[PDB]
């Protein structure tokens, strides 16, 4: 009917602590056909962690299996997967998916569930304005540091000001997230109309209007 | 290991015209079952891979036939006829004949546009950061094309790279460029030990660097 894979993950895990992820399925029986786990990360790509087939034996990347255990309830329609002594680098999205008999490829994937590995506790951004050196178009600029955990949002003048503007990805630096945004508007409009970074962090329920004054010399 | 390699890594095209991925592995991807599991698989923005071709040549359902894939052993070609819009997004082949099965680096399918010289901005450190300890400088690196770019440090005339981040958006759907974000962290004393901060640009749309700079005065 409609084959679905749906995986049921913390989120945020301790490094040195246990992944637990639970991936429902339906529209098709464990039983006939095996389960694969995969997850995605900018600094490894996709990497293919094991699998549970249809008969219920298993099969692991081997610089993975000193750690991960996959596991299987047919008659609940769930495929269990657990990793243990979690480090920084295992941030990343887990998927699972299923596998297409014979031809040994994932046909159906779930939507995965990401994973974050960090020591840190819910803190709000310190938001800094940028403007150019005291010494046509003017950009202007917004750091927003030392957060956690992603994602914050970065608007101009409220979202009245929404051309011109770059948010960039956020970095770690020290356990915490750092990112900027850019904003490209006429000069005849800055500094005689006012600019403002507006950031708003949901997880520490705060926000910051930091208007984009002139330097002086 | 068994190594799968792309190439290219990045391929830009033009709408309507053919474009061809290679994949090779570092020993045969022929099964004993004398079967080939060599799939490929599509990834767009923010979705799971979805399944392009399984065993080589064969088409999954819903795959148009603007897609094919050939070759055997350890070189595979997967080949788009005419690349419309909807094709766009990151090409990965996977064997499934060797355990532990592995994927491809990745081919980022993008839309190509005239080459563009970035738009770079440098800040210097705000006074509220700064009353704060910390100096981070800020580099922009705005809407510019082919991604490749190199930005390089330089403090009173001396490069540094240490304690510079680098943060890079995706490619802008409106105007297809790319855009950058470049900061050097500094501790307020580090900043204080120097004058002169410079943000450089190289990219293939000149033979000289983009310099901006200003002095910590």
């Amino acid at each position: 009917e409609v084959q679905l894979l749906e995986e049921s993950g913390p989120g945020l895990v301790q490094p040195s602590q246990s992944l637990s992820i639970t991936c429902t399925v339906s529209g098709f029986s464990l039983t006939s056909y095996g389960v694969h786990w995969v997850r995605q990360s900018p600094g490894k790509g996709l990497e293919w962690l094991g699998v549970i087939w249809s008969g219920g034996s298993t099969d692991y990347n081997a610089a993975f299996i000193s750690r991960l255990s996959i596991s299987k309830d047919n008659s609940k329609s769930q495929v269990f997967f657990k990793m243990n002594s979690l480090q920084a680098d295992d941030t990343a999205i887990y998927y699972c998916a299923r596998n297409r008999g014979y031809s040994y490829a994932m046909d159906s994937w779930g939507q995965g569930t990401s994973v974050t590995v960090s020591s840190a506790k819910t803190t709000p951004p310190s938001v800094y304005p940028l403007a150019p050196g005291s010494a046509s178009m003017v950009t202007l600029g917004c750091l927003v540091k030392g957060y956690f955990p992603e994602p914050v949002t970065v608007t101009w003048n409220s979202g009245s000001l929404s051309s011109g503007v770059h948010t960039f990805p956020a970095v770690l630096q020290s356990d915490l997230y750092t990112l900027s945004s850019s904003v490209t508007v006429p000069s005849s409009t800055w500094p005689s109309e006012t600019v403002t970074c507006n950031v708003a962090h949901p997880a520490s329920s705060t926000k910051v209007d930091k208007k984009i004054v002139p330097r002086d010399c | 290991e068994l190594v799968m390699t792309q190439s290219p890594l990045s391929l830009p095209v033009s709408l309507g015209d053919q474009a061809s991925i290679s994949c090779r592995s570092s020993q045969s991807l022929v099964h004993s079952s004398g079967n080939t599991y060599l799939h490929w698989y599509l990834q767009k923005p923010g979705q799971s891979p979805k399944l392009l071709i399984y065993k080589v040549s064969n088409r999954f359902s819903g795959v148009p036939d603007r897609f094919s894939g050939s070759g055997s052993g350890t070189d595979f070609t997967l080949t788009i006829s005419r690349v419309e819009a909807e094709d766009l997004g990151v090409y990965y082949c996977f064997q499934g004949s060797h355990v532990p099965l592995t994927f491809g680096a990745g081919t980022k399918l993008e839309l190509k546009r005239a080459d563009a010289a970035p738009t770079v901005s440098i800040f210097p450190p705000s006074s509220e950061q700064l009353t704060s300890g910390g100096a981070s400088v800020v580099c922009f690196l705005n809407n510019f094309y082919p991604k490749d770019i190199n930005v390089k440090w330089k403090i009173d005339g001396s490069e540094r790279q240490n304690g510079v981040l680098n943060s890079w958006t995706d490619q802008d759907s409106k105007d297809s460029t790319y855009s950058m974000s470049s900061t050097l962290t500094l501790t307020k004393d580090e900043y204080e030990r120097h004058n002169s901060y410079t943000c450089e640009a190289t990219h293939k749309t000149s033979t000289s660097p983009i310099v901006k700079s200003f002095n910590r005065n």
